[PDB]
């Protein structure tokens, strides 16, 4: 799978 | 023989802030998220070939830690302190694509300004017999 998170 | 199509299934979760003010008596949440499952911007709406969805949370959750979502929209709205793998396993309405299994890394607001911000989402493809 391809993850994508953000910081906040 | 043997035909496929490709879809696009994203897996992502949203979530905002609970100030102590608009928390529940003895529920040491401290978010308010939503894990949801959908296709990509590109393409059909994936309910054409999605029959269900299965959530798995942590133990936490139990005893309504598997929680099935069977029509759109693939949503799961859920109050927390926590991040952890939700297990989300999408089950289609062809009998000849198998069930697969997806992990996402529930991500929670750090802005704490009570806002709804986005948390994270998690691409895969899947095959669906043609």
């Amino acid at each position: 799978a391809a993850r994508k998170s953000a910081p906040a | 023989s043997r035909l496929f199509v490709k879809k696009t299934i994203v897996v992502g979760n949203v979530s905002k802030y609970i100030p102590p003010d608009k928390r529940e008596e003895n529920d040491q949440s401290t978010h308010k998220w939503m894990v949801y499952v959908r296709g990509s911007r590109r393409e059909p709406s994936i309910n054409h070939f999605v029959k269900k969805v299965w959530f798995f949370l942590h133990p936490s959750y139990k005893p309504n830690d598997l929680v099935e979502v069977r029509e759109p929209p693939f949503h799961l709205t859920r109050r927390g302190w926590g991040e952890f793998p939700v297990r989300v396993q999408v089950h289609f309405k062809d009998s000849q694509n198998k069930r697969i299994d997806i992990i996402h890394n529930l991500k929670l607001d750090r802005t704490y300004t009570g806002l709804q911000t986005l948390g994270a989402e998690t691409v895969v493809d899947v095959e669906l017999h043609r």
